[PDB]
RNA sequence: CAACC
RNA sequence: UUAGGCGGCCACAGCGGUGGGGUUGCCUCCCGUACCCAUCCCGAACACGGAAGAUAAGCCCACCAGCGUUCCGGGGAGUACUGGAGUGCGCGAGCCUCUGGGAAACCCGGUUCGCCGCCACC
RNA sequence: GUUUGACUGGGGCGGUACGCGCUCGAAAAGAUAUCGAGCGCGCCCUAUGGCUAUCUCAGCCGGGGACCCGGCGAAGAGUGCAAGAGCAAAAGAUAGCUUGACAGUGUUCUUCCCAACGAGGAACGCUGACGCGAAAGCGUGGUCUAGCGAACCAAUUAGCCUGCUUGAUGCGGGCAAUUGAUGACAGAAAAGCUACCCUAGGGAUAACAGAGUCGUCACUCGCAAGAGCACAUAUCGACCGAGUGGCUUGCUACCUCGAUGUCGGUUCCCUCCAUCCUGCCCGUGCAGAAGCGGGCAAGGGUGAGGUUGUUCGCCUAUUA
RNA sequence: UGAGGCGCCCAAAAUGAUCGGGACUCAAAUCCACCACCGAGACCUGUCCGUACCACUCAUACUGGUAAUCGAGUAGAUUGG
RNA sequence: ACAGCUGGUUCCAAUCGAAACAUGUCGAAGCAUGACCUCCGCCGAGGUAGUCUGUGAGGUAGAGCGACCGAUUGGUCCUGUCAAACUCCAAACUUACAGACGCCGUUUGACGCGGGGAUUCCGGUGCGCGGGGUAAGCCUGUGUACCAGGAGGGGAACAACCCAGAGAUAGGUUAAGGUCCCCAAGUGUGGAUUAAGUGUAAUCCUCUGAAGGUGG
């Protein structure tokens, strides 16, 4: 890459398909998840805050608690364990 | 409508019925919502909770079923609104609901209005709802005094159908008196 | 940029919000009696004097704000992080 | 410059004019020849020159092959003969040349070419049964001025 | 039930392809194994298609190979009808062959090594640079084709 | 053209 | 749901169009500014108070496909492209065979003029 | 007495790909290079920050390129600055109010994929004190990704700890943190010449030559516009297209730096043919003589002189 | 008049020509099929060795057992002689 | 004297077996910290190199643009073309998590954890995908297998092309490749084409042969 900021090369993954453009439905931004639950991580282009590092888009982690209204989700980046702080708006239950 | 790339607003947005930005902020409380609404002739109060396939109304009261307890007056005024809230509130307490946040939909936060009267009603019913006293109409107006004095400037009865000539806020009292009572069939 | 001479903000001393007056930190005069001053005299002799032969460094294109925030009631000041500002003029 | 330098599709598509400046003008004078006021449907015969290999054809080559082809048609049918020929491809691919050894080698812009897949029609003519052999001859001269071997394919024409 | 025989060595073959063979219990050239026809196993053979020969053998062929190359989980003990009867849920090789082909059991389940260590093909095979349809020995074979191979390697 | 420009 | 409120999905719901529906019921349009409240000027709106009138808007009900959208059949197409393999072909750029996957445009015929959840209600 | 850096299709010169951000390169998870393509940042802003209320923008049309009215108009506007991305009862506009651009202390991620590493950054908490709002709630600066700096030292902020037997005063030492810069940007205080040179090594790296390449150069072929008084092809021959050679030049850095002596000439030997003469032919815009062009053909020949170190070339008299 | 196969022209280089050479023409060439063979340290098989593990054992001493799923190796780590 | 530079450093065997890369560095002929190799100790039941299925991530190939965007023809709706920094579409495929099967681990203790010792930070080649360059046995990426550090068989010779991964010794059968002689095996069978010694040349710096032409 020519630069190394957090959004380097995120044109596609952080862009909305035209029809999904615009403020997102509040339901998923308020969804509640329980510890142990499997949740897919996917940033919602329309939602500014509560995001995780774009590099983690597509991970399926495990909720292990929360910090304020955000969730602490455990993942394994390659071989290393990491805890991700992320709000419901960027999460989806697995299955 | 124009083409593949065209963006159509969410249905409740087209219909101009749901303010999604206010809704989200409302839902962030984690508490149920005291949905206060109005019609030209009626006033409705619902205690709504979030659900998997949509909202869930746990309790509610309409100004119409107010007569069901001895109401012969119109159903689109302050006294009606307050009592309707209280009724809904009481029923809310029945179903186990103890707290709520006022959702006034697309209505304006005008001081002394009816959605605020509905709130004062629901609060007296025993429901804990974040509010602000100096935004609620003064007691007398809730009773319906403002309308009695309006009938003072008579010459021609304010109410077409005969409910009375000089109207009665004292009736408001009898009804609230009846609602705060235990017996009452909710 | 412009900066209000006085404004309401948190006073970590009163532990409550109060009016403060903002002032640029004026350099205090040295005494020439600090340990470094004596080391300079003790270690400078014939020839090069190591660190005491080095001269003043350069300058950053822009400096960060350097202000004092004085509480309008208890009279005590506190410091804050500064932010790069080409110029800082006060209003009133 | 030899065509061996650019005839192959061995580089990314380089056509974005918003990021490329100093692009030389095309040498192609016309893409529609003959009586262009008339429709191709008004003719009983349609013959195309098909490219047999995938290649890049520099605008200098298109002009020469088109020229030597239309020129023949004009000589054999007249400056206003009853026919119409079309060059359907345009030189969208920008070409470079590195003209300092291999250091900072990205070349300066020197021309344009059209990419043609094998089997595609480069030229297509429409004529009457009479001037059918005249167009087949105009094409024989045209494929002699472009890299690949070509097929002179006759579409509508059962007058054999 | 398909019979799998590795015909191309490990040198230069993709590691994921090589690990697949090993999971199918084949660790040497000419080694053969029997695999049930499941969606899971199907992907595995499809992935190793270019380095093996496979197909469904006939009852008679399986019986010939089992008699000649079947081995105990441990030991040199011969595997004959008597061994089969005294150690498996069958009375003789045939009973075993049938149960295998009908996928009701596995060599391991009956105390036998999952692998049949065949002999090089008598008279040579059709070549390991082309598939069957092109005259080679690689890929899915005919029951008659697989039988010709398995018998030449008895 | 045989180093440096 | 003989017309209501809060929604979930967020065009299969859009755009456009036709037909039908309401004496003390519902939603409205509607009537009206003493009050609470309101217009940088307007009771237009917001807000309050109310029933003389109306089903013409809205709304709800039934429906039409011309445009847009969703899915499906048949054709394009097992084509384009492609993971694995090859002492197969080609001067070469490149192509082919076997194995496992597999579009897009477009055309023709259907589908689609919302589905679902909670509450309330002749 | 020393320093005078690093990168680099050898070095110098030129440049900075030496710290940051965006698109593409990048091959649909992540990561990914070149002196790769396009281009930015070292700020600016007391509002251009924050909240609330009211509200909807470009552009086009119709009625009285400023203003007023209506219609269409999901976004092409606006949002400080690159690029890409986000945003419409708003994240934009207007109005009003306000100072959360706040103090303390963490969690996590990033910096640095995987996988250790500082400053810096972000998201998300708890505590304190506040702003606005009916309230939910929003505010840890500007919608998101650039706008940044170690130790030592100084100045500064509030309280406290401490200085050699002891008390007082002076003046010091310290805990926490803010500001001052190192852009060679994970931080030395720093100019050149050497042909008088020296050492260590390198074919890890240039010059001659070799080798690869063949853009360049040489030669050939295809097509044949054109002219040749008429006539493409006696002859000359543009454009474009396809090749062969390895004589020039360029490129690469494969071989050799414990050395393969460097231009020109000379002398002596072998060879190639794309043939200058000689032999034999074909055509002619072939009367002859002689030209011009072409074919086979490498047996033999291809010489002497003037300037110049010259190669080449220019010049002279001879010559088949 | 269309298409396919093989070949021909296009086709010039330096000490001595070349498909490795000889040499080959209903082939010892090319294409389509087929038959039988040759040919590794691979694979199968006998015996032995090392190493790992197992049983027995104080033993890492003997004896017995298992290895389809053990046996190549530069820098380097480890251990017995 | 010092050197980060060249040279050298002496007995046998057994187990395992790299890195030629990332971050920082007055650093690029060096180091440190990681990655990776190895040894020891702790832990005690799972693990996941393969495949299938389910729940997700993705915009490359292709395609297309009366779907944006910007290029790009002509005529009096039609008609002619495109995109590394375009997208109404959209693969193969790569990838997170889980279940199933497979394989493996519970005396061979896997997975994980702590500690000792390194070496290494000039790489190269093939194939696929690339970016630069007319090109190169070119430069610079990426994934993978190989050489390096890999024998033996074949390929005339020939680091990385084919077979093949190998304890000793012995018998046997094949692999690649080959069967006229040199040289082990056919002057094999059915059939057809070629007259040029075309050809007897998988791959390749290495094996050329093109546009164009041909009543062979
Ligand atoms: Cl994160
Ligand atoms: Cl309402
Ligand atoms: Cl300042
Ligand atoms: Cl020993
Ligand atoms: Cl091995
Ligand atoms: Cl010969
Ligand atoms: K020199
Ligand atoms: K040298
Ligand atoms: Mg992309
Ligand atoms: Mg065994
Ligand atoms: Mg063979
Ligand atoms: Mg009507
Ligand atoms: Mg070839
Ligand atoms: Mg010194
Ligand atoms: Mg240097
Ligand atoms: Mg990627
Ligand atoms: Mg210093
Ligand atoms: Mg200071
Ligand atoms: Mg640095
Ligand atoms: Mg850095
Ligand atoms: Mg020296
Ligand atoms: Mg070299
Ligand atoms: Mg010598
Ligand atoms: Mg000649
Ligand atoms: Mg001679
Ligand atoms: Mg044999
Ligand atoms: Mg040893
Ligand atoms: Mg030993
Ligand atoms: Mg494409
Ligand atoms: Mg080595
Ligand atoms: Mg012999
Ligand atoms: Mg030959
Ligand atoms: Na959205
Ligand atoms: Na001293
Ligand atoms: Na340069
Ligand atoms: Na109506
Ligand atoms: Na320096
Ligand atoms: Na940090
Ligand atoms: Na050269
Ligand atoms: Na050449
Ligand atoms: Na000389
Ligand atoms: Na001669
Ligand atoms: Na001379
Ligand atoms: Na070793
Ligand atoms: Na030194
Ligand atoms: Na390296
Ligand atoms: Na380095
Ligand atoms: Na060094
Ligand atoms: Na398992
Ligand atoms: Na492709
Ligand atoms: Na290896
Ligand atoms: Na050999
Ligand atoms: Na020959
Ligand atoms: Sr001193
Ligand atoms: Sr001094
Ligand atoms: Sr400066
Ligand atoms: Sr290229
Ligand atoms: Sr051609
Ligand atoms: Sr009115
Ligand atoms: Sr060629
Ligand atoms: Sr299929
Ligand atoms: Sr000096
Ligand atoms: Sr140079
Ligand atoms: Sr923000
Ligand atoms: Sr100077
Ligand atoms: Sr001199
Ligand atoms: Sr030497
Ligand atoms: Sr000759
Ligand atoms: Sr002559
Ligand atoms: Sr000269
Ligand atoms: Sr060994
Ligand atoms: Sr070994
Ligand atoms: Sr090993
Ligand atoms: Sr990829
Ligand atoms: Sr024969
Ligand atoms: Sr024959
Ligand atoms: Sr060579
Ligand atoms: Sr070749
Ligand atoms: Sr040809």
């Amino acid at each position: 890459p020519s630069s190394n900021g957090p959004l380097e090369g995120t044109r596609g993954k952080l862009k909305n398909k035209p029809r999904d453009r615009g403020t997102s439905p509040p339901q998923r931004a308020v969804e509640e998840f329980d510890d142990g639950e499997k949740v897919h991580l996917k940033i919602d282009p329309s939602v500014p805050n509560g995001r995780f590092h774009p590099r983690f888009d597509g991970q399926t982690g495990t909720v292990e608690g929360k910090q304020g209204d955000a969730y602490k989700v455990d993942i394994v980046d390659g071989g290393k364990e990491k805890t991700i702080i992320v709000t419901a708006a960027h999460l989806r239950r697995q299955e | 409508a124009t083409g593949p790339r065209y963006k159509v607003p969410m249905r409740r947005r087209r219909e101009a019925r749901t303010d999604y930005h206010q809704r989200l902020r409302l839902l962030k409380s984690g508490k149920p919502r005291l949905v206060a609404r109005k019609s030209n002739k009626h006033v409705r109060a619902q205690l709504v909770t979030l659900g998997p396939n949509g909202d869930d109304t746990l309790a509610s009261a309409h100004s119409s079923d107010l007569a069901e307890y001895g109401w012969e007056a119109p159903t689109g005024n302050m006294p009606s609104a307050y009592l309707t809230g209280l009724l809904a509130g009481l029923r809310a307490q029945e179903a186990g609901v103890e707290e709520a946040v006022l959702d006034i939909g697309l209505n304006s936060p005008t001081p002394g209005s009816k959605v605020f009267a509905i709130q004062e009603g629901a609060i007296d019913a025993g429901l804990d709802i974040p509010h602000n006293d100096d935004v609620l109409a003064d007691w007398q107006r809730t009773r319906g005094a403002h309308i009695a004095e309006y009938d003072e400037q008579l010459e021609e009865p304010l109410y077409s159908g005969d409910f009375d000539a000089a109207d009665l806020p004292e009736h408001f009292d009898e009804l609230r008196e009846t609602l705060l009572d235990g017996d009452i069939e909710l | 940029m412009q900066m209000p001479r006085r404004f309401n903000t948190y006073c970590p001393h009163c532990n409550e919000h109060q009016e403060h007056e903002v002032e640029k930190v004026r350099s205090g005069r040295q005494t020439g009696m600090k340990w470094i001053d004596r080391q300079r005299e003790r270690n400078s002799g014939i020839g090069n004097d190591g660190k005491f032969s080095k001269v003043p460094g350069g300058d950053k294109p822009t400096k960060k704000t350097d202000l004092k925030y004085r509480c309008g009631e208890c009279g005590k000041a506190h410091l804050r992080e500064g932010w790069r500002a080409g110029r800082l003029e006060f209003q009133e | 410059k030899p065509a061996s330098m650019y005839r192959d599709i061995d580089k990314p598509a380089y056509t974005r004019r918003e990021y490329i400046t100093g692009i030389p003008g095309s040498k192609i004078a016309q893409h529609k020849m003959g009586r262009k006021q008339k429709d191709a449907d008004d003719y009983p015969v349609q013959i195309s020159l098909i490219v047999e290999e995938t290649v890049q054809l520099r605008h200098g080559s298109l002009e020469a092959s088109r020229l030597s082809a239309n020129r023949h048609l004009i000589k054999e049918l007249g400056e206003e003969g009853d026919y119409k020929m079309t060059l359907r491809k345009f030189p969208h691919q920008v070409l470079r040349e590195n003209k300092d050894g291999m250091r900072a080698a990205f070349g300066k812009i020197v021309g344009t070419a059209a990419r043609v897949q094998a089997g595609e029609q480069l030229f297509t003519a429409y004529c009457n049964v009479e001037d059918a052999e005249h167009v087949k001859e105009a094409f024989r001269r045209a494929y002699n001025k472009i890299t690949p071997s070509c097929r002179i394919d006759s579409s509508p024409a059962g007058n054999a | 039930m398909h019979a799998l025989v590795q015909l191309r060595g490990e040198v230069n073959m993709h590691t994921d392809i090589q690990d697949t063979l090993e999971m199918l219990n084949i660790h040497h050239v000419n080694h053969c194994t029997l695999v049930p026809e499941t969606d899971a196993y199907r992907g595995m053979v499809a992935k190793v298609n270019d380095f093996v020969a496979f197909g469904e053998p006939s009852q008679e062929t399986l019986e010939t190979v089992l008699a000649t190359r079947a081995e105990p989980l441990e030991g040199d003990a011969d595997v004959d009808d008597e061994w089969v009867a005294e150690h498996t849920d069958y009375d003789d090789i045939s009973g075993l062959a049938f149960a295998l082909l009908s996928e009701e059991t596995t060599l391991r389940e009956q105390g036998l090594s999952p692998t049949l260590r065949l002999h090089p093909p008598r008279g040579g095979h059709d070549g390991v640079k082309h598939p069957v349809k092109e005259g080679g020995q690689l890929g899915k074979h005919d029951t008659e084709g697989i039988d010709d191979l398995l018998e030449a390697m008895r």
